[PDB]
């Protein structure tokens, strides 16, 4: 079914089964590698990005693109495991609005990744296009001295690709603010665009 | 005489295929070109303004949706972005037969073949699939449910 | 049945004649030559309404099947024109609502509701035109079509209710059953005349471009 | 879809004879496409359609 070729094929009156040349299970396996190993993986990745890139903002984008690579991928089978081989009962509801899908990061994205829950999902005071999630003690960047906050844009990239498939294009930033005795908690103050806010603003 | 499409977010067909019953032994001669993208392009229009509302609890599957003046169409919307469309029907009769549950056990069943190909990290979005194996799998997966 | 035919032809001709000859353009109202009409500034189809009421009553009492939907067309045009534009809150459609009770589609009390109801009534009566097998408007008597009048019937329907779904969204909305109720061209439509096809596809395309359904 | 809808636009512009539009849209068909046009799907029976463009002053 090539782009150059047409949609042409042949009749159904034979059997191609199984011909899996490679098709397997896809279930939630558990192998649980050490945080030192993945921390070294992230470590030499950030070393490559400070090698090859000029200044602050382009490095921030050239970090968040990895999150945009695999955010779509984690979205669709995390939803296919949570809201649903595959002797399937059903697939449940999609994103209704913004407040179920940023509950869906809050419910089962962090507990898919980091075995806990980010502690709040605060709807903002002054506006509604801006939303803010704070992780309390970020797991994959706990060793980096976070005075530059440029090193946590893995996870701003990974949630932006959780919402760009969801139809909400969104400016996603991170800041870090020590509001509690919990130190080095990072706020992901996200935004949206006006238009799916106005698609929410048609009826709410 | 059955016609599969997977049509993307920026209108690109990431997988589109026909097949035929040998009891028809061909498919829609001289009708195979109007029953292509334009009908499917309007099908993208009706699933575009049918997905985002709750109401015209199974948000993914939608069943038979519309009808041009020779046949009728069915649909499916995934949260991956993609909108699966099968176009079925013998060209002589107006084919009424929407099985609605056993071909519901096709759309959630072809979904994982899209999943494992999406999980190929060399595979991008917005590019079609010349898998020699996943297209030979689906006709035999349609050998389950004709 | 001869009395029914005589009353049908006379009532249809009188309904269309007193319709088009009352308030054709009545913003200056040249009151000379007052033979065929009142023709003053207060002459807006009132005798046309009374004549169309008696015409629809005699058409229902005639019991046609082909020409009889033109009585509903006359009453719907009366309640559209003389009870919308130059109405001045008169809306004298009591025998029109009586014919809505008698033949089809009573029980409505709003603008864009009873017009839709009587449009459904006239569409059902033209569906009840099963086989006239004759010639009534005698422009064509052997090569003509009931298709060629029914496409004009529902495009009158489509232009007179498709605009009511405003493109300011929340202002005057109804459900998007316009496409659902627009897929009604099951007929063949293979070139009776090319300008009918051009105006039918221009309006069918223009309403989709109006409602934002491009494809 | 662009191949089919430009083929329809080129056939209208033949039948109604707007020669700068058969010039414009067939030049845009040849430039922006034809990796999917071998000597079949009317490319051999095409370019006869644009020698009237070049015997005109069009392109």
């Amino acid at each position: 079914t090539v782009g150059p070729k047409q949609a042409i094929t042949s009749e159904a009156s034979t059997t191609y089964i199984p011909s899996r040349i490679y098709s397997e299970s896809l279930l939630f396996k558990r192998q649980e590698a050490s945080l030192s190993a993945m921390a070294f993986l992230f470590q030499e990745m950030i070393s490559q990005l400070h090698r090859t890139c000029k200044t602050a903002g382009d490095f921030e984008t050239k970090l968040s693109d990895y999150g945009h690579n695999i955010g779509i991928r984690l979205l669709e089978l995390l939803n296919f495991r949570a809201s649903s081989s595959n002797y399937i009962t059903k697939m449940r509801r999609r994103d209704l609005k913004i407040l179920d899908i940023l509950q869906f990061i809050h419910g089962t994205l962090w507990s898919y990744l980091f075995n806990h829950v980010s502690d709040d999902l605060v709807k903002s005071s002054e506006r509604d296009n801006e939303y803010m999630i704070v992780d309390n003690f970020p797991t994959l960047t706990q060793f980096i001295p976070g005075e530059n906050v440029s090193c946590e844009y893995f996870v701003c990239g990974i949630i932006k690709g959780f919402l760009f498939n969801a139809g909400f294009p969104c400016g996603v930033t991170a800041h870090r603010m020590p509001q509690g005795g919990h130190s080095q908690r990072t706020v992901y103050l996200i935004q949206f665009d006006r238009q799916v806010l106005d698609r929410e603003g048609l009826r709410f | 005489p059955q016609y599969f499409a997977i049509i993307g977010k920026k209108d690109n067909p990431v997988y589109e295929i026909e097949f035929t019953n040998a009891e028809n032994p061909q498919g829609f001669p001289q009708d195979l070109k109007e029953l292509n993208p334009f009908i499917l392009h309007a099908s993208l229009d009706i699933v575009e303004d049918l997905q985002w509302q709750i109401n015209p609890t199974d948000n993914c599957y939608l069943g038979k949706v519309d009808h041009f003046y020779g046949l009728a169409i069915t649909a499916y919307i995934s949260y991956s972005g993609m909108k699966f469309v099968m176009i079925h029907g013998n060209s002589a009769n107006s084919s009424v037969v929407i099985d609605d549950n056993n071909m519901r056990s096709f759309y959630q069943e072809v979904h994982e073949l899209y999943v494992k190909t999406l999980m190929n990290p060399f595979y991008k979005i917005t590019d079609p699939i010349r898998s020699p194996a996943f297209d030979s799998r689906v006709r035999t997966l349609a050998r389950k449910h004709l | 049945r001869s009395q029914q035919k005589s009353l049908g032809r006379q009532m249809k001709i009188l309904g269309n004649f007193q319709l088009l000859a009352g308030r054709y353009v009545d913003a200056l109202n040249s009151f000379v030559d007052a033979i065929t009409t009142l023709y003053k500034v207060r002459d807006y189809l009132w005798l046309g309404s009374a004549l169309d009421g008696i015409s629809i009553c005699f058409l229902l009492l005639s019991y046609r099947n082909s020409i009889s939907i033109a009585a509903m067309q006359s009453p719907r045009n009366s309640i559209m024109s003389l009870s919308a534009p130059a109405l001045n809150i008169d809306v004298e459609n009591i025998n029109l609502p009586l014919l809505i009770k008698c033949i089809s589609d009573k029980v409505l009390y709003y603008y864009d509701l009873s017009l839709m109801h009587n449009s459904e009534y006239a569409p059902q009566v033209v569906y009840c035109e099963f086989l006239l097998k004759t010639l009534t408007f005698m422009t064509s008597c052997y090569k003509s079509s009931e298709f060629s009048k029914d496409v004009l019937d529902n495009i009158v329907k489509n232009q007179h209710r498709a605009l009511s779904d405003i493109p300011n969204s929340p202002m005057f909305p109804r459900f998007e059953v316009y496409f659902y109720s627009n897929k009604l061209f099951e007929l063949q439509l293979k070139e009776m005349q090319v300008e009918a096809q051009i105006k039918i596809y221009s309006t069918m395309a223009e309403v989709y471009r109006l409602l934002g359904y491009k494809r | 879809l662009q191949k089919k809808i430009l083929q329809l636009c080129i056939k209208v512009s033949r039948k109604i004879n707007d020669f700068e539009y058969v010039a414009k849209f067939s030049s845009i068909l040849i430039t922006k496409y034809t990796h999917l046009l071998n000597q079949s799907e009317q490319d051999a029976l095409f370019k006869e359609y644009i020698q009237p463009s070049i015997t005109n002053e069009s392109i």
